[PDB]
């Protein structure tokens, strides 16, 4: 519980690690790793309303959580070059299990107004969707 | 800060000798220092979050810590360190040119093939 | 002896880090090495230099030429057609060179030190393996933190071809020895590999002691009837 | 061309496994034809038989001679001087080769595959490493269970020297790619290294699954009515 490696908010998974310089045998020590999963019991499969029933199966691949594909900057000789950081990021397309506090999620519903119909837009998470 | 773009911009040089002190070198009004003549300018591009200052004709005594200031309400003050390493410049120009009493001048300026895309 | 003609590709260290992709054309097997001919098909900056006719196997003179240029017409797929129409033969001969197609891109892997080097507390070894690339050219550098180490601190082998799973691919290795104390203090190291088939021309892997195979694992699964927002 | 004579130490594959200790005093580059004779300083009980000359660069030849002394007085401390004789530049050449001193032992490491390769269900790769040995002569073989794999299934590099503090030492690597079902079933593999400074002349290492497996795993299922996480 000391250094954060992964803090993922599409799946709501968090991985930390710490070198525990243990008491007995004081010239060797362990490496501990903590994983925390929070499982929502009322979310759907796709995040729209009538999709499919509530999700009952949750799968986590640690090779995908630890992935790193955004380009970085490296000073080699007296230069700045751009490099990648992973072997597998041939492509959003991932499925999310929870929401995220900092993003809107909307929908579209047709309702009637006497004559024709409209394409009324509906906020699914009302705190994060004010225009500001 | 983006919504404070109607301000005036400054550029320090942290002396640090007695207490700590920022003499100005250049402002956005159009004032430059005395001994920084011909080798300093402040540009408002790229704009919209950022401005740019260019300092050439470098020497080994230009190493120091430099601050950037605005006249806005709450100030971020960001600092950058300039280190001077060994090598030679990319572009290559001659020395200082004369001119005869009224005729055509011509000055070249080289660049390598890493700057061909630019 | 017997005359021959050759054309070699530009070196990868000046094509990737810089862009000055000079070419070279070489004829060997002459003893009157003043009367020679070189002609490429494009020549706009046509000052193709020639050098001193150095020796060869058992003291035969050898002439060569360099046509300067940079890396936009090479990587776009042009062609160069050096030819020798020297008067030491009565018939000329020709060769050409083009950027190789049918490429593959490598897979980079960094490996942690073995377990039985950590007992001695003297020095530990880090191995870098790059596999499966179709041309025979590669670059390998090392970094500590964000500082590049100088080239006299690690050993890099050569690039060889591996047992054939259908098509011909290559491999290369490299090792580096660091102090055992600052690996445990928490420094980070990186192996950087450059090859002309990668999209951004470079790729990097970074390893340290905390991002490794753990001894203890703690798993806690919490079930949240409340909300699905993940604060 | 210029005439020169060198002689070589016997091969390590014939000196550790087989029984074919052969020293080869040979001169290549001969202005005359095949008219040469060689004498050696020991007279152990065998005639240094010869072979016919060969084809070389532009008129030069290559004669040779093998001393059949495959009884090994080589590792006891002999000195084994050769001596040339030919209708050539009339000063008979001599050369001297002996077993080396100041020997060190190699240190052998066998590394597990990277986890990224493991989570893809294809071939997985293993790495052998030996470093710190004093003469640049070594043999690397592989095994699966007890069967030796044939040497067309794996790639091994040359033996180069490493940057260090005075005492010159050398290193070598090798790889081998196996199928994921053989790894996941539980079949083991081995890397085996032969050197002259090892007292029993061979070393083994072995690897499979469950090598760096963890020792403790805690699972906690926190039910509802207790959700108390923090930011
Ligand atoms: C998960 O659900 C969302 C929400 O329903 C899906 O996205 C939506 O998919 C529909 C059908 O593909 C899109 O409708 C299209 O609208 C355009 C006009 O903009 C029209 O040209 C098409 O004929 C069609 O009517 C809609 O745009 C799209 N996006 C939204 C609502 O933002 C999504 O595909 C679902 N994903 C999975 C993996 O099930
Ligand atoms: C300023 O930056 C914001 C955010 O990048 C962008 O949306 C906006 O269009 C920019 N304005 C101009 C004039 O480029
Ligand atoms: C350039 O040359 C002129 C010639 O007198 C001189 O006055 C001036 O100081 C020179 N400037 C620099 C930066 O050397
Ligand atoms: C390049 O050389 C090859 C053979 O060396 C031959 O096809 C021709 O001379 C050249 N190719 C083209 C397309 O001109
Ligand atoms: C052994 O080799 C050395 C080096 O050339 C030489 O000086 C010496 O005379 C040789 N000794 C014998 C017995 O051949």
């Amino acid at each position: 519980e000391r250094i954060v490696l992964v803090d993922n908010k599409c799946k709501c998974a968090r991985i930390t690690s710490r070198i525990i310089r243990s008491s007995e045998d004081p010239n060797e020590d362990i490496v501990e790793r903590n994983i925390r999963i929070i499982v929502p019991l009322n979310n759907r499969e796709n995040i729209s309303d009538p999709t499919s029933p509530l999700r009952t199966r949750f799968v986590y691949h640690l090779s995908d959580l630890c992935k790193k594909c955004d380009p970085t900057e490296v000073e080699l000789d007296n230069q700045i070059v751009t490099a990648t950081q992973s072997n597998i990021c041939d492509e959003a397309t991932e499925t999310c299990y929870t929401y995220d506090r900092n993003k809107c999620y909307t929908a579209v519903v047709p309702l009637v107004y006497g004559g024709e119909t409209k394409m009324v837009e509906t906020a699914l998470t009302p705190d994060a969707c004010y225009p500001d | 800060n983006r919504k404070e773009s109607k301000s005036i911009k400054y550029w320090c040089l942290w002396e640090g000798a007695q207490n700590g002190r920022c003499p100005l070198l250049v402002d956005s009004e159009g004032w430059v220092k005395a001994q920084y003549e011909g080798r300093l300018s402040l540009l408002e591009e790229p704009g919209n979050g950022t401005f740019t200052v260019i300092l050439n004709q470098l020497t080994s005594r230009d190493a120091g810590f430099y601050w950037c200031l605005t006249n806005g309400d709450t100030l971020w003050r960001t600092t950058v360190e300039i280190k001077i390493i060994e090598g030679e410049p990319n572009l290559k120009v001659p020395g200082n040119v004369t001119a005869v009493l009224g005729e055509t001048l011509k000055v070249p300026c080289h660049f390598p093939c890493k700057f061909s895309s630019y | 002896c017997h005359p021959r003609l050759s054309l070699h590709r530009p070196a990868l260290e000046d094509l990737l880090l810089g862009s000055e992709a000079n070419l070279t054309c070489t004829l060997t097997g002459l003893r009157d090495a003043s009367g020679a001919t070189f002609t490429w098909t494009p020549s706009s900056g046509k000052s193709a230099v020639q050098g001193p006719p150095e020796r060869d196997l058992c003291g035969c003179y050898s002439v060569s030429s360099v046509l300067p240029g940079c890396a936009q017409p090479w990587n776009h797929g042009e062609t160069f057609t050096c030819t020798a129409a020297h008067p030491e033969l009565k018939t000329p001969l020709t060769a050409n060179i083009t950027k190789s197609g049918n490429t593959f891109r490598p897979e980079v892997h960094l490996l942690p030190p073995p377990s039985e080097e950590l007992a001695l507390n003297e020095l530990v070894t880090l191995t870098c393996l790059a596999r499966g690339f179709s041309p025979k050219d590669v670059l390998v550098r090392w970094l500590q933190g964000s500082q590049e180490l100088p080239r006299e601190k690690y050993l890099t082998w050569a690039s060889r071809q591996e047992p054939s799973q259908g098509t011909t691919t290559y491999a290369v290795t490299s090792i580096l020895r660091v102090a055992a104390e600052d690996w445990k203090k928490g420094e980070t190291f990186s192996c950087m590999v450059g090859h002309e088939a990668l999209p951004l021309a470079f790729t990097q892997k970074t390893i340290d002691r905390l991002a490794g195979k753990p001894t203890h694992i703690n798993v806690s699964v919490v079930m949240a009837e409340a909300d699905g927002t993940c604060y």
